């Protein structure tokens, strides 16, 4: 129930997401990302520094964008195939 | 109410962000 908590299992699941990432599972990679990102977004709930939210906040930016690029990939990849 | 105040110099200790592929 701690932010470090949420953080711990949030980053554990953004791991996975990246080694699955790098191995081109970018299907299960998306998904990974996503459920890291529910952790992260708890995390900056609980926790009440803002500069510590802040951190947490930038981060949770850079996993979303990632996860949005393997969405547009793997969309964009059947559509030029097909 | 479970909230916490983390020292952000320690957050970046006990937890490190593991960065995006390019």
């Amino acid at each position: 129930m701690s932010t470090g908590d949420f953080l711990t299992k949030g980053i554990e699941l953004v791991q996975k997401a990246i080694d699955l990432d790098t191995a081109t599972q970018y299907e299960e990679a998306y998904t990974a990302y996503y459920n890291g990102l529910d952790y992260l977004m708890l995390a900056l709930k609980y926790e009440k520094n803002p500069k510590s939210k802040d951190l947490i906040r930038a981060k949770f930016t850079e996993y979303l964008n990632r996860a949005e690029q393997l969405k547009k990939h793997l969309e964009s990849e059947e559509a030029n195939a097909a | 109410e479970n909230y916490s105040n983390t020292d952000p110099e320690e957050l970046l200790r006990k937890h490190v962000f593991p960065s995006v592929p390019k």
